[PDB]
């Protein structure tokens, strides 16, 4: 398993970032891919035994680095739109012999570089209890989460239980719709089910959290709208069960 | 300077069927055949391999055939299972994953089996801080496709399916939503052809 940092990243063209990705299965080659939607993954750095020995064309804004046997970073400055992409990190070649080879991935950086923060925004979060002629006909509770009015689209969505993120009963949008079709500047809007037995949600004890995490901006960033500064923060809507009427 | 073709670049199964994947590559010397999943938001997995030599492998549901003659190679997934949808990368080297010439992808979608279907369309209880009416149509068979809004303030998502783990219960569902005054749920799946028995509560 390799672990990246962060999940997602939404940068300005004059900020200054790092990635950062780690394996500690002792492998002994280590890659950088960017990966464009809908494309395959497209290489552009490989390190082996911590000397850079793969270098495809990638632009010097782009600057990587190796610390150590275990360790790799993806130094990011004076970025440009094209730039938005999947940074995936991966490594291979066990130590010497004793392993077969094989070759991992982590789950990548998210990246959006824009053009003029002016445009990003936060998500509106709500969640819709269920339809009592739902719970009459089936026996089942559906709950709907809708965030709406974000910019750019990065979100993770999460459902909390009790307490505890669920997984079980759960279909979140595998994309964001856009909100002005047309425009380039389009807010997105995203969708997810939350779905349990009609004795689950009849039962007032339980409790139902709709958990949006956005990626906007850093402090680094400079804000001078009269509107709040859209900075990375969490959104969430409740709601707790409901007994007979 | 070398190619991996990956065809098709979409393939929509029912869960149950056989799926097969067909690349093919330019460079002869390519001694090496990974296959990649990447389920959505995640980084891509390597599912199986053919380190060449032979002809076919197999690891249970999955299985790949490499003919160096042919320069094809496929795979064949049997007994698709839902979590089976993902995109696939075909991929072919001669010196490692350093040199992987890699497909273009495929888009494998297995829709479920719905045990019971039960066509409905209800209204979601309103939240004291949206002014949106949200409306809900679950319970419907796969052989039915959600079109969206042609209502400009009418935002329709498409088809999603939710696995109820503890009942082996799987369920369709689609969502619109608008605060436009003119909506209410007989109407917001309109432009879609809900089957003739969808269930209108009131
Ligand atoms: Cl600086
Ligand atoms: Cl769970």
């Amino acid at each position: 398993e390799v672990t990246q940092t962060p999940k997602h990243l939404v940068m300005g063209m004059t900020n200054k970032k790092s990635l950062k990705c780690e394996q500690h299965m002792g492998h002994r080659a280590m890659y950088w891919y960017k990966q464009k939607a809908k494309k395959p993954p497209e290489l552009m750095f490989v390190y082996s035994y911590e000397k850079l020995s793969i270098n495809e064309s990638v632009p010097s804004r782009f600057s990587p680095e190796c610390p150590n046997s275990s360790l790799l970073n993806l130094h990011l400055h004076a970025l440009q739109p094209e730039d938005s992409a999947l940074y995936l990190c991966a490594s291979s070649q066990p130590p010497l012999g004793v392993g077969t080879d094989t070759q991992y991935f982590g789950p990548g950086t998210r990246l959006t570089v824009l053009e003029d923060l002016k445009n990003v925004f936060p998500p509106e979060v709500a969640v819709f209890e269920p339809s009592e002629a739902e719970i009459s006909h089936t026996q089942k509770a559906t709950l709907v989460c809708l965030a709406t009015g974000f910019y750019p689209d990065h979100v993770e969505l999460s459902w909390w239980v009790n307490g505890k993120e669920v997984h079980s009963g759960v279909c979140t949008d595998p994309q964001p719709l856009k909100e002005q079709p047309a425009l380039n500047d389009s807010r997105y809007a995203l969708s997810s089910r939350l779905r349990v037995s009609a004795t689950f949600w009849q039962n007032p004890r339980n409790h139902f959290r709709c958990q949006v995490q956005f990626y906007g901006l850093s402090e680094n960033d400079e804000w001078t709208q009269d509107r709040a500064k859209p900075v990375t923060q969490i959104v969430s809507a409740e709601a707790w069960g409901r007994a007979d009427g | 300077g070398e190619n991996v073709e990956q065809h098709p670049s979409t393939l929509s199964v029912q869960e149950g069927d056989s799926a097969v994947i067909k690349c093919t590559y330019s460079d002869s010397a390519s001694n090496y055949f990974p296959w990649y999943k990447q389920e959505l938001g995640k980084g891509p997995q390597l599912i199986i391999d053919i380190r060449s030599n032979v002809g076919e492998k197999k690891d249970q549901r999955i299985a790949v055939t490499l003919n160096k003659t042919a320069k094809h190679f496929s795979l064949h997934i049997t007994e698709t299972q839902p979590e089976d949808s993902a995109v696939y990368f075909c991929a072919a080297s001669k010196r490692g994953f350093q040199k992987l010439v890699f497909g273009t992808g495929t888009r494998l979608l297995v829709s479920p089996n719905i045990q019971n279907p039960d066509p409905a369309v209800y209204q979601l209880r309103d939240s004291k801080s949206s002014d949106k009416s949200v409306c809900l149509f679950t319970d419907f068979d796969s052989q039915t496709n959600v079109s969206q809004s042609k209502d400009s303030d009418v935002y329709i998502t498409d088809k999603c399916v939710l696995d109820m783990r503890s009942m082996d219960f799987k369920s369709n569902s689609a969502v619109a939503w608008s605060n436009k005054s003119d909506f209410a749920c007989a109407n917001a799946f309109n432009n879609s052809i809900i089957p003739e028995d969808t269930f209108f509560p009131s």
